[PDB]
């Protein structure tokens, strides 16, 4: 019945996690550092330490406190000897502060403690146990967003310090079994995952799959008013006058600029042709009671069920200067505002909530460290949101077709070894399509695997692309 | 080896031309398999024994409840065959 | 094998893992908010 | 170019959803091959060709 949702249907992929190898146990020797914190006493440890001493080295603790400094634990390092690999136990079962999602001071640990075998000289694998950080499929339950976010800034570390960087270990939340089961072979693993999720079924590695695209009958209205956040933005923009050309009723851009925006009146006029009374307002986005009194201002006429957040700043994405804090202030418009908005919109009965993100998280970007776990949150976010009674659809677009959100350096150096600009008279049908299945966490990218792997797979050898068919050429 | 035969068993305590007939498959036809009882000083049991193992492991198709016919055995449960699995699936 | 089926049975062991993804299952039109859509599943999990 | 006309042979890429290849050929370089290269950028690759 279609055929130019033929290009839709190889625009939209999806993240499955395929069961992969444990890993080829092999006898470590040197040593094994477990870091983490000591603020509690933590069984997480002895369970992974007694099958790493029975992995041949042995175990030493390495404490680490939320910017601590990007140098002690290289001294420390350099103290200890020379180290086989790292184990970050940092990150186990950790509340997030709800100051701020990417102020989880288990990111700004590992950025630190990364940045700290680079000085060190130490040349180690790194890998970061994370519980339940990233859901194992939507049966499954991510139980921290912020967590993933980690797994996002480690999945952009593979691209800058293949030596340095061993990959992520998911576990379940609470029960430490699956680390005596398997961390002793996935570490040492000569199969070569970068993404690990231990559970009781087995072990499940990040794999890119394609989506299908039968064009479901189902289908999408903006009907409501648009909460698009970062509005003048061509992130929310494009999106913006899509809504407007589909039919959207109110629209509701939102941004710190605002009117103050350069392309503000040009946009608000090109929505009013295409659709109806439309809004751009000059609102903060990361204060939760700025966009409480938001909500409390839209108008009670049209109830709201389109939030689609797209608002993202974004300066610089490395690795050697990213901490925590930092990559908190750069995508706080991202974190912080997706946050407040799902906080305010439990009690409202929304048709989309489409998270705004990028490919960033979906795999590996150099300059974009500090962008990925922001995106990252966002598809956490979604996956949780759509366990409970809230449709959500965390897109992880492409480098956009007029926008400069996340149109920087990076984009045109991936546009050279990678991606381009998504043409947003295809994007906008691949977003209406993700909409139509409900889809949790669409990944709509024009990748060309050919010349992009050859830039990828090259440095660190992975099985997180071992799943598209056309990914093995 | 015309025959349909192709395994021959050299009872002797000792195998002579042990090669020979090994020498005859490997210029004509197939190759045979040449299994012997005993080995020159190598007549316990134990040579026995592997003697009827070389057989079964070249074909020899051994009646092993005669083997068994008294000696104390009886049934123990055992692993099972080592299906080597691998994804055969079809997508609708 | 029916002996690795007693050491589930006599330590308590639930095999309710969660949905099997060798089959390649869409797995994301099966889980909806809305109970009643057509294509989706109730259950978030089960024995496979 | 031998004799006296000027000429350009420029190979080109599909634009957006106006390319040449545009439809099936298109989408499958577009999984594995060329990739929709910007006008903007095209213009004054022509230009400077």
């Amino acid at each position: 019945r279609s055929t130019e949702v033929d290009e839709v249907s190889a625009l939209r992929y999806r993240i499955e996690w395929r069961p992969t190898g444990a890993g080829e146990p092999a006898r470590l020797d040197g040593t094994w550092l477990v870091a983490k914190y000591a603020g509690t006493a933590d069984e997480t440890s002895t369970a992974a330490r007694e099958a790493l001493e029975s992995a041949g080295a042995r175990v030493r603790e390495l404490v680490v406190d939320a910017r601590c400094g990007r140098d002690e634990l290289a001294e420390r390092l350099r103290s200890v000897g020379e180290v086989a690999g790292v184990l970050s136990l940092l990150a186990v079962d950790e509340a997030e502060p709800e100051e701020a999602p990417l102020a989880l001071a288990s990111l700004a640990d590992t950025l630190s403690l990364v940045q700290a075998m680079v000085s060190a000289e130490l040349g180690c694998p790194l890998w970061t146990v994370t519980e339940s950080a990233v859901a194992t499929g939507p049966f499954e339950r991510v139980r921290n967003a912020a967590h993933g976010a980690l797994w996002g800034v480690g999945r952009v570390i593979a691209l800058e310090n293949p030596a340095v960087w061993g990959g992520l270990v998911d576990v379940p939340a609470g029960s430490v079994a699956e680390l005596a089961r398997h961390l002793a072979a996935v570490v040492s693993g000569g199969a070569g995952e970068d993404q690990l999720a231990l559970r009781a079924d087995g072990v499940y590695g990040r794999r890119w799959v394609r989506a299908a695209a039968p064009a479901t009958d189902d289908e999408w209205k903006p009907t409501g008013t648009v909460l698009v956040t970062g509005g003048t933005g061509g992130v929310g923009g494009q999106i913006a006058r899509w809504l407007a050309r589909r039919g959207a009723p109110h629209l509701l851009l939102v941004s710190r600029s605002g009117p103050d925006a350069d392309g503000a009146g040009e946009l608000v006029a090109e929505l009013e042709a295409l659709g109806a009374r439309t809004t751009v307002a000059a609102c903060d986005v990361t204060d939760r009671e700025s966009v409480r009194e938001l909500l409390g201002g839209i108008g009670d006429d049209v109830p709201l069920s389109a939030v689609f957040h797209a608002a993202a700043t974004l300066d610089d994405g490395t690795v050697d200067t990213l901490t925590g804090e930092r990559i908190e202030r750069a995508s706080r418009a991202k974190v912080l505002g997706a946050r407040n908005l799902h906080e305010l919109t439990r009690e409202l009965d929304l048709t989309a909530f489409v998270l705004f993100s990028s490919f960033a998280s979906a795999f590996g970007a150099p300059g974009l460290g500090g962008y990925a776990p922001g995106n990252a949150y966002l598809d956490g976010l979604a996956q949780q949101r759509r366990s409970d009674g809230l449709p959500a659809t965390a897109v992880a677009w492409g480098t956009w077709a007029g926008s400069g959100m996340a149109e920087g350096p990076v984009a045109d150096r991936f546009r050279r070894h990678g991606v381009i600009e998504m043409p947003p008279e295809t994007a906008c049908r691949a977003l209406q399509n993700a909409l139509d299945r409900a889809e949790v966490c669409p990944i709509v990218i024009d990748v060309r695997w050919d010349r992009f792997l050859l830039a990828y797979t090259a440095q660190r050898p992975t099985r997180l692309f071992d799943e598209i068919d056309d990914a093995r050429r | 080896a015309e025959q349909g035969y192709r395994t021959f068993l050299e009872v002797s305590a000792h195998p002579i031309l042990t090669a020979a007939i090994e020498e005859i498959g490997d210029g004509s036809g197939a190759d045979l398999s040449a299994i012997h009882s005993l080995r020159r000083g190598d007549g316990s049991l134990a040579d026995f024994g592997e003697a009827l193992s070389r057989a079964f492991a070249a074909g020899v198709a051994v009646d092993w409840e005669s083997v068994h016919l008294g000696t104390g055995a009886r049934r123990v449960p055992l692993p099972t065959y080592p299906f080597q699995r691998e994804r055969v699936w079809l997508e609708p | 094998t029916p002996e690795e089926f007693w050491e589930l049975l006599s330590e308590g062991r639930d095999a309710v893992a969660g949905l099997p993804t060798d089959r390649g299952w869409d797995l994301d039109s099966l889980f909806h908010p809305d109970p009643t859509r057509s294509g989706t599943a109730h259950q978030r999990g089960g024995g496979f």
